């Protein structure tokens, strides 16, 4: 679960830029996604 | 595992002075700094409590 707090912390400051078109955002909020998808595969 | 990708995002982002982005960096960094100070002061007390208990 820590595995997937860490990356939510992430995005959610990088959320705070107010910029959302910046590329490191994107980059977070998609490697966000594979995480949620291999915790859901898991269980 | 949060600090050390938002100061790689400082390092990164402030190569040269973007005017944009400067008013919520500093409200950034300010944030994930007081948010470890305080982790890191809960962690050391706790540890030495447990010290403490033998």
């Amino acid at each position: 679960i820590g595995e997937i707090k860490t990356e939510t912390e992430t995005t959610r400051f990088y959320v705070d830029y107010d910029d959302l078109m910046l590329s490191l955002l994107k980059e977070a909020a998609k490697k966000m996604i594979n995480t949620c998808n291999e915790y859901q595969k898991r269980h | 595992g949060v600090a050390t990708q938002l100061l790689a995002a400082y390092i990164l982002l402030f190569d040269e002075y973007n005017e944009k982005k400067a008013s919520a960096q500093k409200d950034i960094l300010i944030k994930v700094l007081d948010d470890g100070i305080t982790k890191l002061n809960e962690a050391q007390k706790s540890l030495l409590v447990s010290s403490q208990s033998f």
